[PDB]
DNA sequence: TGCGAAATTCCATGACA
DNA sequence: ATTGTCATGGAATTTCGCA
DNA sequence: TGCGAAATTCCATGACA
DNA sequence: ATTGTCATGGAATTTCGCA
C-alpha cells in the first residue's frame, strides 16, 4: 500500500452553537488527516449552504481526495453530494452514533474544543477575531507521535511563529469559577 | 575687455589665439579672418552675455548654441563657455530629457523559503462586480503561490481584513509592497509590528520593484479576460477559480507549479502529478527541500553601451512623478548620499530630505 | 478507439509507438512503462478532449499544457495535438501577447521641395490660455518649417480657418495627418479638393506615421515648458515666440535651420548667418537648391533577431485600439490582402472590410 | 555694395476704408522689396495697435532689417517706434506728400489696388475670404523685369499654383456700369 | 557511431496603469 | 531605508529510436 | 610626419498621449 | 489606400596648430 499524504483526507465537523460573534455562531473545522493541519471557518449555521460557502474558500487552495464526516444534515444533503461530485471529491461517513477518525484527528479535535473553551471565557463574544491565532497555535503545535508540527509537515519548513510554550490548556481556578457564572 | 585684446592687435602672441591668422580692427571691433569667413572677437568681458543670448533664443544645447554664435563670433574654446552656461541653466536642466541609460537590472535572490517574503499589490479599479472594484494580490516570493481577495477600495482597512484571513495559515517574515496609501499608513505599520512582520517598501514609482506580484497581476487579468470573453464582466465569482488555476499552472522554466513548490505534492486537482506516490511524506519533503534550492535563477543582463552608474557625491535629478501639463519632468539637482546597490541610492534633495530612489527615476545632471 | 490500440497489446508494431517499450492492460486501460514512469495511452478518439481539458485549466500555452498532460498520459507526438488546439482556441488567440517584433522601420524619402508635403496635428488639451486649449501644428516636410495656431477645439472648422490663413502664403501638394475627427470629416475633404490638395492619412493609431510633426510637438512643448518655469501657464502669447524660435534653430545633423532651408537666407533675427552676403539672390538660390538635395538621410536600421514581415495570405490580428477593462487586446484573425510595403498592409477583417494598417498594430496568428 | 535680398526691406501701407467685411475695414499691405512678395492683413482701423497686431503675425515668420512707409499716424507714433526698436527693425519714412519706393513696389501696389477693385464688385462685402486667393495671385504673378515670380524668388522653387493666365485686371463694360451704381 | 525526427531547452518579446 | 518578472511560441540544440 | 588638444562627427537615448 | 523623427551631450574620430 502507499504512504499516507496531505490532501488524502479531510475531516470536517461543526462546533456550536456558540455565543454570537460578529453575527457568527458556529465553526466548521477541517483537519488534514496526514498532517493534522487545521482550518477553521465561522458560519451562521450548520447548513449545507454555509458548508459549501466555507469549503469553496478552502478548495480554492487545496482539494482533498476524500472528505470524512459524521452524518450531520449539512453533510448528507444531496446538494453537498452534488458539490463534492463536481470537484471529484469522494464523500465518507462514519456510522451513526459511532464517530471515528484516527487517533491524530481525535486528539486534534479535542485540542480545538479545549483551546476554544479556554478563550471564550472573559471574552465569549470576541472569538471571531481570535480564529487566526487559534489556527496558528494549533498548527505550530508539536506532535508527540511524529517529530513535527502540522505546519512542518504541510510545507517542509520551520514556521516564523514557533509556539515554544507547550501551554496550560487547562482552566485556572479563576476561569473555572467565572465560567460557572455565565451559565449558573 | 580692452587689455587682453590690445596686445593681439599689435602682433604679440596670446595663448589660445593661433598666430598664423590676421587679427585687426574695423568698425571699432577686433576681427579675424578664419577659413569660414571674418568673425568678430568680442572681449572676454562680453562673452558670457553672448553665449547666454544665443542659448536663450530657443534654449538649445551644445551644438545648436555654438552654430548660432559662430555665425558672428570667434574666440578660443567657445564650446567651453557654452557648456559652462548649459550647466547653470535651471530651465534646461530640469526640462531636458536624459540621454544616458540606467545600468543593467539586478536579479535579487529568490527567497529561500515559502513565507520568507510576500509581495502585495492592488489591481483596479475594475468593472463593478457584486459591489467590488479591486483585488488584493498576495504572492509568496519563493513559490509564486498567490492569494486573491476582492475589495471595495484599496484601503488599509480592507488589506488588514484580507491578511488576517491569510495569516491564519502562516505568518511571513517580510511583506514587500509599493508605496500605495493602503500600505504606508501607520495603521498598517502597527498591524505588521503586532505580528513581528517587517514591512519592506519599493522605491517610489518603480513597479519593477514589486515585479514578482506585478507579473502575477498580468496572469490574473489575462486569465480573467479569457474566461469573460463573450460574457459580461462578472469577475467576483471567478477569483477563486483563477487563484486555483494559477497556483496549479506549470512555469516552463522551473518545471513546477507554485502549489508543488509550496507543498511538494499536488492536491486533488486535474492531472495531478503522481511521481512520489511511493515515497513517505518525509522522503517527499526531502526531495522538495532539494528541488527548492536548485531552481533556475536568471542573472544581470549586459549593460547597454551608454549606461551610467551612480557615485557618492554626484549631482543627479529625480523624475517628477506626476508632472502637470507644460511643467518640467525633473526636479532640481540633488546629491547622491549613499549607493545602496548599483540600481538604488539615497539622495539629499535641496530641502533637504533623505530619499531612497531607483536609478530609473534618476538622471545624472549634465555638464557637471 | 479500440482498433489501433488492440494490435499494440498483442505485440505487433504500430508506426509512432516505439517497439522497445512494454505496452499492457491494467484497470481496463492501455499503459506503458516510460523512463519517467507509467503512463496511460488513451485511445485516439479520447485525445482531443484530454488536450482540451488540460489546456482549459488556465488556458496555458504549449509547454505548460504538455506538462499537465504528461502527468497522466503518453501518446505519439503529443505537442502536435496540443499545438492543434492552441491554434483553434479563440480565447487564447485574441488575448495572448505576441512574441515577435515588427520588422525594422522605413525612413521615407524627405520631400524634395518646401510645400510638397505638410504634416499636421493637434496638441492638447492644454491649461486654458485666453480661452484657448489646443494648438494646430503644421510642419513642412522638406524644411521642418513650422506654423502654430491656437484653437478652442481640435475641430475641422478651426483647422480650416487656420489653414486658410496659412495657404495665403503657398498651397502644398500634400497634407499628411493622422485619423483625428478634424481631418477625416467630409467638410475637410471638400476643403482640400477645392484647392487641389491631396489628403494623405496615417494608418490608424500609429503616431510614428505622423513622426515629422509629432517630433516637432515635443520641441514645442519643451520650449514652452522652459519659458513658463516659475510662472503661470500663459502659453497663448508665447506661441509666436516659440514658432519663430524653432524655425530659426539649427538641426546639428543638418547644419541648417528650417528657415534657412525654406528661404536660403536668414531674416533679421539674432545671430543671422552672413555667409552669402556677396552672392546675388540668384546665386544664393542656386546654392540653396544644392544644399536641399544633399541633406543627410538616415537608413532602415538592422532587424531585431525575432522579427516578422507580412506575406499575402497570412493570418494576422489587429490590435484593439481602446480595449475595455478585462477585454481582449486583439481582434479575431484576418487575412493579409496586399503588402503595400514591408511595414504596411491591407487586411480583410472577418466582416469583411478592407483596412490599411501598420504592422505595429498587427501580430501573426500563432500556430498557423 | 552688396546685392539686394529678401528681408532687406518691407514696404507697408494701408488701404481703405473699404465696405465692411466680417467687421474689417482696411488692409495692411506688406511688400518685400527684393522679391515683390506680398502679405495682406485685414484690420478694423489704421491705428498703431492694429499695425503692431498684424506685424506681430508677420514678424513671427520673418523679420525685415528695414520697414519703409509713408508718414501715416500709425507708422509715426512713438509706440510703433518702440515696437520696431525692440525687434531691431530700422524705420524709414518717405518725405510728406512725396511717396517713394521702387518701380517694382509701385507697380506691385498698383496691381493690389486694381486686383482688389476688380473683386469688390458684385461682392463688396466678401473680400475678407478672398484675401488668401488675392495673395496667391499676386505672388505667383510673372515679373516682366525679372524672369521670376515673387514665390520663385522667396523660396527658390516653382509653386503648385501657377496662375498661367495673365489676367484681364481691367473692368469689363458690365463691371464699370454696376460700379457706378454702388456710388451713384 | 550516425541518421532523421521528436523532445527539450533557449530566449526575445511584451505587459503587469 | 533597497533590488524586475516570467508566459509565450518559433528556433536552436539535444536526445531518442533505430541500426 | 607626428604630437596634444580642439573641433567635429557619431549615435544611443528618449519623447512626441 | 502607405512609410518615424531628431535634439541631446558624452565618446570616438578627425582636424588643427605647430614643428
Ligand atoms: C498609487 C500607487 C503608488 C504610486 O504608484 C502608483 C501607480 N502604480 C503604477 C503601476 C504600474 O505602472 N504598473 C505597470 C508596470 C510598469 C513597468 C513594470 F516593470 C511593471 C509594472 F507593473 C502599478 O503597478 C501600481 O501598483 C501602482 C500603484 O499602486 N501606485
Ligand atoms: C483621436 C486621434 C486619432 C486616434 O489616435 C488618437 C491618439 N493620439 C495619440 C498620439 C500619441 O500617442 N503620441 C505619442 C507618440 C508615440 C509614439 C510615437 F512614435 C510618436 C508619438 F507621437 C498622438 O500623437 C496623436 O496625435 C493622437 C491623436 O491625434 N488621436
Ligand atoms: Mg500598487
Ligand atoms: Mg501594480
Ligand atoms: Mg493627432
Ligand atoms: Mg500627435
Ligand atoms: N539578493
Ligand atoms: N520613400
Ligand atoms: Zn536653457
Ligand atoms: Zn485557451
Amino acid at each position: 500500500d502507499r504512504p499516507q499524504k496531505p490532501f488524502d483526507k479531510f475531516f470536517i465537523d461543526y462546533i456550536g452553537p456558540l455565543p454570537p460573534s460578529q453575527g457568527y455562531l458556529y465553526v466548521l473545522v477541517v483537519v488534514d488527516g496526514m498532517t493534522g493541519f487545521t482550518w477553521l471557518y465561522p458560519t451562521k449555521a450548520p447548513s449545507t449552504s454555509a458548508t459549501v460557502k466555507s469549503l469553496n474558500v478552502l478548495t480554492s487552495i487545496a482539494i482533498p481526495k476524500v472528505i470524512h464526516s459524521d452524518q450531520g444534515a449539512a453533510f448528507t444533503s444531496s446538494t453537498f453530494a452534488e458539490w463534492a461530485k463536481e470537484r471529484g471529491i469522494h464523500l465518507e461517513f462514519s456510522t451513526p452514533y459511532h464517530p471515528q477518525s484516527s487517533g491524530k484527528v481525535e486528539r486534534k479535535n479535542s485540542d480545538i474544543k479545549r483551546l476554544l473553551t479556554k478563550l471564550l471565557v472573559g471574552r465569549p463574544t470576541k472569538w471571531y477575531d481570535l480564529l487566526p491565532v487559534v489556527q496558528l497555535a494549533l498548527n505550530n503545535t508539536y506532535s508527540p507521535v511524529l517529530k513535527y508540527t502540522p505546519h512542518q509537515l504541510l510545507f517542509g519548513i520551520d514556521s516564523n511563529t514557533p509556539f515554544a510554550n507547550q501551554d496550560t490548556l487547562d482552566l485556572t481556578r479563576e476561569e473555572e469559577l467565572s465560567l460557572l457564572q455565565e451559565i449558573r | 575687455l580692452d587689455a587682453e585684446l590690445d596686445q593681439l592687435l599689435q602682433g604679440h602672441y596670446i595663448k589660445g589665439y593661433p598666430k598664423q591668422y590676421t587679427y585687426f580692427l574695423e568698425d571699432g571691433k577686433v576681427k579675424v579672418s578664419r577659413p569660414e569667413g571674418v568673425k568678430i572677437i568680442p572681449p572676454q568681458s562680453d562673452r558670457q552675455k553672448i553665449v547666454l543670448q544665443a542659448h536663450n533664443l530657443a534654449h538649445t544645447g551644445r551644438e545648436a548654441t555654438l552654430l548660432k554664435i559662430a555665425n558672428l563670433y570667434w574666440w578660443p574654446n567657445m564650446r567651453k563657455d557654452v557648456v559652462k552656461q548649459l550647466g547653470r541653466c535651471q530651465q534646461c536642466l530640469i526640462t531636458n530629457a536624459s540621454n544616458k541609460a540606467s545600468g543593467p537590472i539586478l536579479r535579487p535572490d529568490r527567497p529561500q523559503k515559502p513565507f520568507d517574503k510576500f509581495f502585495i499589490d492592488y489591481i483596479g479599479p475594475l468593472p463593478p462586480s457584486q459591489g467590488y472594484l479591486y483585488v488584493l494580490v498576495v504572492v509568496d516570493g519563493m513559490t509564486g503561490f498567490t492569494w486573491l481577495y476582492p475589495t471595495k477600495a484599496p484601503s488599509t482597512s480592507a488589506t488588514v481584513k484580507s491578511l488576517n484571513v491569510l495569516t491564519s495559515i502562516a505568518i511571513p517574515k517580510v511583506i514587500h509592497s509599493d508605496q500605495g496609501a493602503a500600505f504606508t499608513s501607520s495603521t498598517f505599520a502597527e498591524w505588521a509590528k503586532e505580528r513581528g512582520i517587517h514591512l519592506e517598501f519599493s522605491t517610489p514609482y518603480h513597479p519593477q520593484s514589486s515585479g514578482k506580484v506585478e507579473r502575477k497581476n498580468s496572469d490574473i487579468k489575462r486569465l480573467l479576460t479569457k474566461l469573460l470573453v463573450g460574457r459580461p464582466t462578472k469577475w467576483y465569482d471567478l477569483l477563486p477559480v483563477v487563484q486555483l488555476a494559477l497556483n496549479n499552472t506549470y512555469s516552463p522554466v522551473l518545471k513546477y507549479t507554485p502549489h508543488q513548490l509550496l507543498f511538494g505534492i499536488d492536491s486533488n486537482t486535474p492531472f495531478a502529478n503522481q511521481d512520489t506516490l511511493d515515497l513517505t511524506r518525509e522522503e517527499e519533503l526531502s526531495l522538495l527541500q532539494e528541488i527548492r534550492t536548485s531552481l533556475y535563477h536568471p542573472s544581470t543582463p549586459p549593460a547597454s553601451s551608454r549606461s551610467w552608474s551612480p557615485v557618492v557625491g554626484q549631482l543627479v535629478q529625480e523624475r517628477v512623478a506626476r508632472p502637470a501639463s507644460l511643467r518640467p519632468r525633473w526636479h532640481k539637482p540633488s546629491t547622491v548620499l549613499k549607493v545602496l546597490n548599483p540600481r538604488t541610492v539615497v539622495i539629499l534633495d535641496h530641502l533637504g530630505n533623505n530619499r531612497t530612489v531607483s536609478i530609473d527615476n534618476l538622471k545624472p545632471t549634465s555638464h557637471q
